[PDB]
């Protein structure tokens, strides 16, 4: 779930 | 603009001027003397850090960005420890016998006794390092190389079964192809045969073998880590750790 | 001296081809149901018996005799669970959807699934299976690749001057090798750029068998361990090699 | 002297 926020922003 | 995407109509001097321009910086170490708990939080410290600058490079590698979030998410979950081993490697090919894991953390191999089950890996990466150093390896395949890891490692670990999901993994390809034009360019530049450059091209892509190996180990490693629950790892890095399990 | 390096491509195709290990049946029995421990049985078993043969085939691989027994021992003790695989990979290529272990033991991974933490390397060889059947590998490229695998997945884990000469010989057959999967894609009439891309696609897998390999010996280390079956004293052997958590 | 080592040796 980190990773995802982390590409999106 | 995802159907004919950008990274297919770069020329090979632009994919490599993309590459080099997206490289991450070389992260320091916030670095008493040595012990288990100590150097293990040191690297998984630093891994965790340079893991921020990972993302923002994946999605500066041609044709990343073109993905779906999910696709993206899962070829960096596969990757990622290919991808710092690699960095790693490449930053010690100048220290033979040395690992760099920062300017300020250069560690010989008898320092990886002080953590059990680290020295099989240390030698493993020093192994490759010199491997590099024997091929005068070159920025520019470098980044090539880095970029192929990334897009390959999880791209036989999706579903074949959808009607989009296939078409995913022709794109996936078709970069692929682009970098693997892109080092072959790269050799001719340098004055390599035709035969020299199909061998050598041959040599780099088998050292990923080794890479991806290495990868697992470390993987089993960090996990007996995480288990042990004695060195603290990041939210992200116990997420990535969980993502191999 | 070594006779590998002074044969043409036509000749490494023909010593590899007829140097082929035979098609093995398994010890299946009909008569009883699969359990976890049967079926566990069964691939032992037959990778037991396989690996006999693979032995009399790495002999004749150009380039293997001419490395001293310690170094003969490394490289299949490293390469032996990808090559085994590969093959099976190989064997499945026109059973879309299921594994052909033996031609008495065909499974889809419905079956797969009685053995808990195998349907994931199930999966992955199907879909490696896949790959190669949507790339139309041939015979000739697949027992190039298997001696690859051999020769280059244990190379770099090896001080000594007559350590370096050793290692340069080993790099030597495998650019031989590389010339000779060239030479198989020109005289089936792929361009030039589409012998160095799918030269590039086919190595790229063979970390994906290595990948796959260190996920099965996870397994069969775990089998062990949990007494789910009894290995052979050779199995153990190869097993005790990769020295696992 | 390890069962491969032996296989390795018989022809
Ligand atoms: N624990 C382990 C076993 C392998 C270890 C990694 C090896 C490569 C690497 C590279 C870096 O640039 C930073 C950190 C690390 C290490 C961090 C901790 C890891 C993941
Ligand atoms: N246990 C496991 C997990 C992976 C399993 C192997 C997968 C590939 C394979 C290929 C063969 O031609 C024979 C046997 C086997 C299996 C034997 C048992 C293994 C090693």
């Amino acid at each position: 779930k980190i990773l995802h926020r982390l590409l999106q922003d | 603009s995802k159907k004919n995407s950008l990274a297919l109509s770069l020329t090979a001097d632009q994919m490599v001027s993309a590459l080099l321009d997206a490289e991450p910086p070389i992260l320091y170490s916030e670095y008493r003397p040595f012990s288990e708990a100590s150097m293990m939080g040191l690297l998984t410290n630093l891994a965790d850090r340079e893991l921020v600058h990972m993302i923002n490079w994946a999605k500066r590698v041609p044709g990343f960005v073109d993905l779906t979030l999910h696709d993206q998410v899962h070829l960096l979950e596969c990757a990622w420890l290919e991808i710092l081993m690699i960095g790693l490697v490449w930053r010690s090919m100048e220290h033979p016998g040395k690992l760099l894991f920062a300017p300020n953390l250069l560690l010989d191999r008898n320092q990886g006794k002080c953590v059990e089950g680290m020295v099989e890996i240390f030698d493993m990466l020093l192994a490759t390092s010199s491997r590099f150093r024997m091929m005068n390896l070159q920025g520019e395949e470098f980044v090539c190389l880095k970029s192929i890891i990334l897009l390959n490692s999880g791209v036989y670990t999706f579903l074949s079964s959808t009607l989009k999901s296939l078409e995913e993994k022709d794109h996936i390809h078709r970069v692929l192809d682009k970098i693997t034009d892109t080092l072959i360019h790269l050799m001719a530049k340098a004055g390599l045969t035709l035969q020299q450059q199909h061998q050598r091209l041959a040599q780099l892509l088998l050292i990923l073998s080794h890479i991806r190996h290495m990868s697992n180990k470390g993987m089993e490693h960090l996990y007996s880590m995480k288990c042990k629950n004695v060195v603290p790892l990041s939210d992200l890095l116990l997420e990535m750790l969980d993502a191999h399990r």
